[PDB]
RNA sequence: GCUUGAGUCUCGUAGAGGGGGGUAGAAUUCCAGGUGUAGCGGUGAAAUGCGUAGAGAUCUGGAGGAAUACCGGUGGCGAAGGCGGCCCCCUGGACGAAGACUGACGCUCAGGUGCGAAAGCGUGGGGAGCAAACAGGAUUAGAUACCCUGGUAGUCCACGCCGUAAACGAUGUCGACUUGGAGGUUGUGCCCUUGAGGCGUGGCUUCCGGAGCUAACGCGUUAAGUCGACCGCCUGGGGAGUA
């Protein structure tokens, strides 16, 4: 949440695709929304999360 | 010929047409077959039925390489595609996986207007 | 996407399609850049979602 | 002087040449005054995606507090440097020392 | 905006003490302050129209304190525009 | 003189606020190559178009431009226009907590000045997609259209111009007072936290409604209620926002 190296909570804030999950399904705060959202799109430019799985 | 066991079937329905090819695991085609291409040329070219009848035609063409296995990689949307890849399995192929490999973009090129009918 | 094949099975029957692509997201992809529609299509969306 | 945190992948095939590259890295820093708070060599790991194909990539982890030309000098060293692939120095968020 | 330690210079330098930070030479000086650093600011960047209207809020509000502390004490007034160099 | 208006300082918070620079991943197009073969594309149906000079499909490698899926939300920020990957640099504002300081420094504003979507214009770049004009195919009684296939300016960048929009909450700005309910978002204090705690206090915002107002419709503590300050504008339709 606030941080992203943690890619086992990042991994569970997202679809098998990829995708980052909406606030609306899995509780989470849309501070902690906003901050998830933002560190898994760091840690998709690092190569730790896939942006798909297609790659 | 060649004798390459297991290949992919790559299903790209259209909402006009789908089109079938197999192909082996390195991606190199080893034959195809399309909706259009076995009769009903039109509005009919894109159905659920010609659709199927192209994977049945499409899973001829390959008896060449003794083909067990494939893997099933479906692009796009259309009347096709789920029809197709039963057919597969009513021709004796072991189908293996099912992956869904539709185009999107990540907010890339701008979409064409159309479409005031 | 991808679901292996499993041991005993004659329908993979994936539901991976749907949970995602097919329905929506291609068919919102064939026409035209707006701003405009869109404000207003989600305006009355959420205008809509409401007892 | 504010804080940093740098990571940086390094290309397989040169990963004999990390340590000697991170006292270089760490020696800069220390000519401006600076000073180092963690330091983490994340081994050998799988990418989640290929890039010039080139999968499993070792990684460094730095979290510096230094001030900007040097950092700023530090990122043209990681441009040049052709062993080094994406690189990303980030915020304050003041000095940290943990693991993950 | 400023530093701590520039702010603090400045409520030094103008202020009775510190702790006399709202003083109308001292709110005076770190308008200036900031109006001159921001000089350097919008030499470069010129088209950054948004920050550049948070500085003639800064050049409007100086202007009026100035016009206070002129009709208040203009002993005041003239020390005050002679130790920072403005009216040109 | 004084602090209840206005402002300054201390500490934090959230944010697609702005400007400059870099980078990343999907996708479209193009180019080169492998496999492979008779169609592909398109439509209500067709045809133009592309295709045995090997298309479409498929795999590999490359180039380039634009936009940045998911998060994403009657969510946020901005005076308004508007602003959506990620990172750095420069920078504007807002809000909150306690305390200190100045001491009416305030409100509005004709002329004036600035900012101001899109299209457009000038100079120089760029040009993948999309696409006015244009061309062809259809449809039709006709079709200078809708639909199809192509497609140039333009859209993109730098600097300058223009100066407008259903630039709209069709609601000027600032301040005060006047029953409520359900939310959202962002601060924070207190109290067994002994949950998916409780109880308060601010900022912004959404929906419904009371009195009141309103021609009605509706507005309804974010007023179109009850008042005050200053500004802008109206005076039958057309002619005409024209000469």
């Amino acid at each position: 949440e606030i941080d992203y190296k943690d890619i086992a909570t990042l991994k569970n804030y997202i679809t098998e695709s990829g995708k980052i999950v909406p606030s609306r399904i899995t509780g989470t705060r849309a501070k902690y929304q906003r901050q998830l959202a933002r560190a898994i799109k760091r840690a998709r430019y690092l190569s730790l999360l896939p942006y798909t799985d297609r790659h | 010929r060649k004798q390459v066991s297991d290949g992919v079937a790559h299903i790209h329905a259209s909402f006009n047409n789908t089109i079938v090819t197999i192909t082996d695991r390195q991606g190199n085609a080893l034959g195809w077959a399309t909706a259009g291409g076995s009769g009903f040329r039109g509005s009919r070219k894109s159905t659920p039925f010609a659709a199927q009848v192209a994977a049945e035609r499409c899973a001829d063409a390959v008896k060449e390489y003794g083909i067990k296995n494939l893997e099933v990689m479906v692009k796009g949307p259309g009347p096709g595609r789920e029809s197709t890849i039963r057919a597969l399995n009513a021709a004796g192929f072991r189908i293996t996986n099912i992956t869904d490999v539709t185009p999107i973009p990540h907010n890339g090129c701008r979409p064409p207007k159309k479409r005031r009918v | 996407i991808k679901v292996r094949e499993n041991e005993p099975f004659d329908v993979a029957l994936r539901r991976f399609k749907r949970s995602c692509e097919k329905a929506g997201v291609l068919a919102e992809v064939r026409r035209r850049e707006f701003y405009e529609k869109p404000t207003t299509e989600r305006k009355r969306a959420k205008a809509s979602a409401v007892k | 002087m504010r804080h940093y945190e740098i990571v940086f992948m390094v290309h397989p095939d040169q990963s004999e040449q990390v340590p000697g590259m991170i006292e270089r890295y760490t020696a800069a820093i220390t000519g401006a005054e600076g000073k180092i708070h963690r330091l983490e060599d994340w081994g050998r790991r799988q990418l989640a995606y290929p890039i010039n194909k080139l999968h499993k990539a070792h990684y460094v982890l730095m979290n510096v507090e230094a001030p900007q030309e040097v950092i700023d000098e530090l990122e043209t060293t990681f441009r040049f440097n052709d062993a080094v692939i994406r690189s990303m120095v980030m915020r304050t968020k003041h000095a940290v020392t943990e693991a993950s | 905006s400023l530093s701590t330690e520039a702010t603090a210079k400045i409520v030094s330098e103008f202020g009775r003490d510190a702790n006399d930070t709202g003083s109308t030479e001292v709110q005076v000086a770190l308008l200036t302050a900031q109006i001159n650093h921001l000089q350097g600011h919008f030499a470069e960047h010129k088209k950054d129209h948004h920050s550049r209207r948070g500085l003639l809020r800064m050049v409007s509000q100086r202007r009026k304190l100035l016009d206070y502390l002129k009709r208040k004490d203009v002993a005041r007034y003239t020390q005050l525009i002679e130790r920072l160099g403005l009216r040109r």
